[PDB]
């Protein structure tokens, strides 16, 4: 009778189970900030020519 | 397998009208077998152990 290496099929594991899909990592590179500021304009209360 | 005199005479043509074997005939042999196997169901997966 014919003799040969028996064929064994691996089993177990898990394929396409409980898809998560969360690989994103937040963060990027762009400009830092802007150094801008302003004062409260200029007030003027003067009349009568007090020298 | 062994053929038959009807088969060997119908293989060639020469048949008259409405005889079926007017044209030369060709034949083919097909073999089908039915076998047993074991399927294992566990851990939400299936497969043949052998």
């Amino acid at each position: 009778i014919v003799l040969r290496g028996p064929t064994l099929a691996p089993t177990l594991d898990r394929t396409a189970t409980h898809t998560v899909t969360r690989p994103r990592a937040l963060g990027s590179f762009h400009s830092t900030a802007g150094p801008a500021k302003h004062a409260a304009s200029i007030m003027a209360e003067c009349k009568d020519e007090s020298r | 397998v062994t053929m038959s005199p009807e088969s060997v005479v119908a293989a060639a043509g020469g048949g008259n009208n409405n005889s079926g074997y007017n044209e030369p005939q060709r034949f083919a042999l097909v073999v089908i077998a039915v076998n047993h196997n074991v399927i294992r169901i566990m851990n939400g997966s299936m497969g043949f152990p052998i």
